[PDB]
């Protein structure tokens, strides 16, 4: 269907993309923003020993 | 490494009953997944997806069901069982019952992310306590003593000073010191607590100055009930990091266990599970043993994890079922006399069913006096005697106390008068009180005493 | 939209409401019955009505209100009678003419036609403003001035203000943008039951509710925002304690809360009020429901409702403490509350508990009765209000064990316990010292010896006193008074004196209908001081007993002063009879 | 007596809350430190993001 009718927005979303099943039940939103959001909370450990020493 | 993956958003929501949140076409589930539920208002609440079954699962919402709508909220699906983000730095400040910084301060930057309901020790690799324990009361040390490493709770029914107690143990904590990095750090869980019974911890705690090496986990009434089963999980996977993982020893505190096994209960009964015992599920004593069954001591590790409930006989009854399993699985009773309050004594510590089933080992000869068994045992003994006796002269008369009945009397009155009583603040030492006990034990002739030998006192000298 | 599909007495299931939320209220059928939502399996719903179902057609259109169980507060919130569902029973009556309730009444909560005075505070147009901002105040009527706080949850820059003038609800009185898009705000604000209001913090209590009887005030003392409770079951005391707070306590405002109780017996209390009538500080003289909100449940009312009661007048108590004023709650029957939620559980079939009542009774009293306490508002300009709760309990037979006796006792900090045996025995206070308690006392202390340091020692001794009044009995039940010495015979007839002069009210005699906290430390240091006074001496008992006649008359007399004389002059004459009888104890001495 | 004893608390104090001013401002400046660490540590954990793949 693309962004045809809607789109995620620019500075709102830095790219990436959301794909879902018909209806929108089942959604996995793949965006570059979930993605840091993601990884940073799973780093964090990681940085705070690397912040320390 | 493994490449992320975003968690999948699903709005299948198709059926909500009780605390009970179902969806259905579910791709690929896993067992206990913290789900946090978005609802069509935006507000956000966790969740825990309790059956999986097939493509469905039953999910049990934290916040309550209230307000969930089968065709506007949203489900996303974590991938990862509950974990609390636990840090050396957590110490000295307050959370919520789910872990929330309440403090006015910045969340905690974890050192770890560590699963709560962590695996048990290898029972090869546990010890055994061996070190004695100054929380600052007399009648607790002297007799049924506790080990650092020892679970005991307080058995104290409604109403009675158990919550002075324990703010005042929790204040005049330490070693026996016979440092202060390894000193004790005391994780005090509060389960289901009032408001004014908060306000009194906080200010308590920041007032001894002792802030620096506790943490609060509270939680209140107003909670929903749910959060505060996974309270003590928390403040005892934080226990288990400050002390296994980073080395000073945790003196845990948990108050009002009672209103644990009051929100255990509502949770199997929102699910309906097999009851036990006054309707109280059939599994809450594997429940009561991954709460309790933590303390104690690890053999490659420096650490150690004193466990310190305090729960409160709903109709002041040791046979109600929560009283009895904690009695089966905590090693040990201190009890608490509402009969001994009605005479005004401040610390209303009743010894006659109080023992510590790990005293057998906390005294010694590196600690203590070698005379302290027998002493305890005797005070712990004639107790019963006295008792016995003044049941006789209430159901004779005065009369029927003879030339020996008198003296137990005469015993009981004088060992509830002195011995037990103490000051809210008084730190009295073993020997100086072992002296007044076996004062005690001497008012009764040296010779009629029949579990202990004579030897034994007569090792240790008066004056 | 949306239609039913299977009715099973209370039970209701409607289809085509995929949208509907857990816990939103509805309203079924053509005669607009009224159910709460509670499962909603598949794009089905579940409903319970309250009322009764029978009658239903199947396909009868059901309508959403995409509201939980709310109610709509604001002006005329006072003096009204409202039933458990927050119905205006008064208006409901007047427009029905008939007498019986209908069933699918649909009459507002507030008449929406009615007008009040309304003036805004000082505030510009184009200022701005935030949740729980007092923005004007309204004169609902006399000498019971409404403020109207602006919603929570709804803040912005000021757009519209309505000048001074008469309106009425429906009218739009503000309007205001937070963001580019602007809403307009009447004032009528509603708000779940289930959900508290907003509070800034929650304060520690600091001021005794005095009730104005001399045994709840000096003995065992209540705080403001402080829970209460009550083991009223026969005697009238409920009646008589509530009474008292409606005309003589502190509060601004009273909330009685009936739920479940006979019909007649809220009949007699509801015609009650109304001849209630309480005179002012000032002089002037009010009636009681100006100040009154009455929430009533009888049995015949649906369960649900019976149940819902309770909640309905804690919102009207919070909301009215969130312009600060201090307010009073008083749970009628929790036991019937609890008896109805039993009966609401058990149409739910859930596991039962501990002696039948649903397993989570405990934690909802729990989180009921948390709502009590001074709380500091929420907004501007600064102000701090109270809501206090004095639910009594109805125990069985007197027994305090069953759960919701023990729940109520272990949340509850005040206890007052009336007992029957002193209304066998006529006594007008009924409540029993040796049972009663307070455990704020510690936290009162402060305003206790702000207002006398010698007050709280005067109490401790009037405890102690107490204490060796049952020593003392049985005492002389086992081998008489003649074994007592001259101090215990001292004691005991200080003690004796004490409850029957000061421990003991008469409630219906002009002189000792209210007992001013003044009158009553008087009263106890007179007791208290010439109780030493005459111990220390221990001379024979007999000669001074003999000696004493004047100074027993004054002690007695201390409390049939009217209060009319006024604090300067009753103080006065309390501490001459205090002098008089120091002197006549150490002069004889 | 007791006033003269107090009236070195009233400075002993002032001292104490004065030395743990100048350590949080040394313990800022370690995070100013680690602010030299930000220095050192930015490009790594920004570079540390570069989970793009697949």
């Amino acid at each position: 269907p693309g962004p045809g009718h809607h789109n995620a927005h620019g500075p709102s979303c830095s790219g990436g993309v959301v794909v879902a099943s018909r209806d929108g039940k089942i959604v996995c939103e793949n965006t570059l923003d979930a993605r840091l959001d993601v990884v940073f909370r799973k780093k964090l450990p990681e940085i705070r020993k690397q912040l320390v020493s | 490494e493994g490449t992320l993956e975003v968690a999948m958003e699903y709005r299948t929501v198709t059926g909500v009953a009780g605390p009970l949140v179902i969806l259905d076409k579910v791709k690929g589930p896993k067992y206990y997944e913290i789900v946090n539920i978005r609802l069509g208002d935006g507000t956000m609440r966790r969740g825990q997806v309790l059956e999986v079954d097939g493509e469905k699962a039953v999910v049990q919402v934290f916040e309550g069901t209230s307000g969930i709508d089968n065709k506007f909220t949203t489900v996303q699906f974590t991938g990862e069982v509950l974990k609390t983000p636990v840090s050396l730095d957590m110490l000295g400040r307050i959370f919520n019952g789910s872990g929330k910084p309440i403090d006015n301060g910045p969340p905690i930057l974890p050192e770890a992310y560590l699963d709560i309901s962590g695996s048990s020790i290898n029972p090869s690799e546990r010890t055994y306590p061996e070190e004695m324990i100054q929380t600052g009361i007399s009648t607790i040390d002297v007799m049924n003593s506790i080990a650092r490493g020892q679970k005991i709770p307080l058995f104290s029914a409604a109403g009675l000073p158990h919550n002075e107690i324990a703010a005042q143990i929790c204040r005049q904590a330490g070693l026996v010191k016979r440092g202060e990095e390894d000193n004790f750090a005391i994780v005090f869980a509060a389960m289901g607590v009032n408001m004014e019974t908060a306000q009194f911890f906080k200010r308590d705690f920041e007032e001894n100055g002792s802030m620096e090496r506790v943490t609060l986990f509270l939680n209140l009434a107003n909670d929903p009930t749910i959060e505060r089963i996974i309270t003590p999980r928390i403040a005892l996977t934080t226990a288990e990091y400050l002390a296994y993982e980073c080395g000073k020893h945790v003196l845990v505190i948990l108050t009002d266990m009672s209103s644990y096994a009051d929100a255990l209960r509502e949770v199997s009964a929102a699910r309906e599970e097999v009851p036990g015992r006054r309707g109280y599920p059939g599994y809450m004593y594997t429940d009561l043993a991954q709460i309790y069954e933590r303390a104690g001591r690890i053999e490659g590790r420096k650490g150690s994890i004193t466990q310190i409930p305090i729960l409160t006989m709903p109709n002041d009854d040791i046979t109600h079922p929560t009283p009895d399993l904690t009695g089966y699985i905590t090693e040990g009773q201190i009890y608490i006399d509402r009969q001994l309050q009605n005479r005004q004594i401040y610390p209303p510590i009743n010894v006659l069913p109080s023992l510590s089933r790990l005293m057998k080992s906390a005294i010694g000869e590196g600690m203590t006096r070698r005379d302290h068994s027998d002493v305890s045992n005797q005070l712990y003994a004639n107790y019963a005697i006295g008792k016995d006796v003044q049941a006789m002269k209430a159901v004779v008369g005065e009369e029927a106390l003879s030339s020996e009945d008198l003296l137990y009397l005469e015993f009981l009155d004088k060992f509830e008068r002195k011995f037990v009583a103490q000051g809210a603040y008084d730190s009295r030492n073993i020997f100086q009180s072992l002296d007044l006990a076996w004062t005690l034990l001497r008012i009764f002739p040296r010779e009629l005493l029949h579990r202990i030998p004579g030897k034994t006192l007569d090792q240790y000298y008066s004056r | 939209y949306g239609y039913v599909r299977k009715v099973s007495g209370p039970v209701v299931i409607a289809d085509g409401m995929n949208g509907a939320a857990m816990y939103e209220l509805v309203r079924v059928g053509h005669d607009n019955l009224i159910g709460e939502i509670i499962r909603l399996e598949g794009d089905s719903a579940t409903i319970q009505v309250y009322e009764e179902t029978a009658g239903l057609m199947v396909n009868d259109p059901v309508l959403r209100t995409h509201k939980p169980l709310s109610v709509e507060l604001g002006p005329g919130i006072l003096g009204n009678i409202f039933d458990g569902i927050q119905r205006p029973l008064k208006t409901i009556a007047i427009r029905s003419g008939d007498v019986y309730i209908p069933r699918g009444v649909s009459v507002p909560a507030l008449d929406k036609d009615t007008l009040w005075e309304f003036q805004p505070k000082k505030i510009g147009e184009g200022d701005l403003l935030t949740g729980g901002d007092l923005y004007a105040t309204v004169f609902e009527n006399s000498l019971m001035q409404h403020h109207v706080a602006l919603p929570p949850d709804a803040m912005g820059k000021v757009t519209y203000v309505a000048p001074a003038g008469q309106y009425s609800l429906k009218d739009t009185v503000l309007e205001l943008e937070f963001q580019g898009v602007k809403k307009s705000f009447t004032m009528l604000q509603a708000w779940p039951v289930r959900t508290p209001r907003p509070v800034s913090s929650k304060l520690a209590a600091d001021t005794p509710l005095l009730t104005g009887q001399r045994v709840l005030d000096a003995l065992f003392p209540s705080v403001l925002g402080g829970t209460c409770a009550i083991p009223g079951a026969f005697g009238c005391g409920k009646t008589v304690i509530s009474q008292a707070l409606s005309k003589y306590s502190n509060s601004d405002t009273v909330v009685y809360v009936g739920c479940g109780e006979r019909g007649n017996e809220m009949a007699e209390v509801l015609m009650d009020f109304p001849q209630l009538t309480m005179t002012l500080p000032d002089g002037r003289e009010e009636s009681v429901m100006k100040r009154t909100t009455l929430v009533a449940n009888t049995s015949n009312m649906p369960v649900a409702a019976r149940e819902a009661s309770i909640y309905t007048g804690i919102t009207i108590a919070e909301y009215f403490r969130d312009m600060g004023y201090n307010v009073s709650m008083m749970a009628d029957s929790t036991s019937r509350w609890a008896e109805a939620l039993r009966e609401i559980s058990g149409r739910l079939a859930e596991m039962p508990a501990d002696s039948g009542y649903p397993a989570y009774l405990a934690a909802r009293l729990a989180s009921f009765y948390e709502r009590a306490g001074k709380v500091k508002c929420l907004g501007g300009p600064e102000r701090t209000g109270s809501v206090t709760i004095v639910g009594a309990v109805s125990p069985p037979g007197g027994d305090f064990s069953d759960p919701v006796t023990s729940a109520t006792l272990s949340i509850v900090q005040v206890f007052w316990g009336l007992d029957k045996k002193l209304a066998q025995r006529k006594h007008f206070p009924s409540v029993n010292w040796l049972i009663s308690y307070s455990k704020y006392s510690t936290a009162l202390e402060s305003f206790y010896e702000q207002f006398d340091p010698d007050f709280i020692n005067i109490r401790t001794k009037a405890r102690e006193v107490l204490q060796r009044e049952d020593d003392l009995n049985e005492i002389v039940q086992l081998v008489g008074k003649d074994a007592l010495a001259e101090g215990d015979k001292i004691t005991l007839e200080t003690a004796k004196l004490l409850r029957e002069d000061y421990l003991a009210q008469n409630a219906f005699t002009p002189y000792d209908k209210f007992c001013p906290f003044y009158k009553s430390v008087w009263m106890m240091r007179n007791i208290i001081h010439f109780y030493n006074l005459a111990n220390q001496a221990v001379i024979t008992y007999t000669l001074i007993k003999h000696r004493l006649g004047d100074l027993f008359y004054r002690l007695v007399s201390q409390k049939f002063e009217d209060p009319a004389e006024g604090e300067p002059a009753l103080v006065a004459k309390f501490k001459k009879l205090h002098e008089d009888l120091t002197a006549g104890f150490r002069a004889l001495e | 007596e007791f006033q003269r004893k107090l009236a070195e608390s009233s400075g002993d104090s002032g001292a104490n809350v004065k030395r743990l001013e100048q350590e949080t401002e040394v313990k800022i400046h370690h995070l100013n430190a680690g602010a030299e660490k930000i220095q050192y540590d930015v490009v790594q954990m920004l570079l540390k993001h570069v989970t793009t793949v697949k």
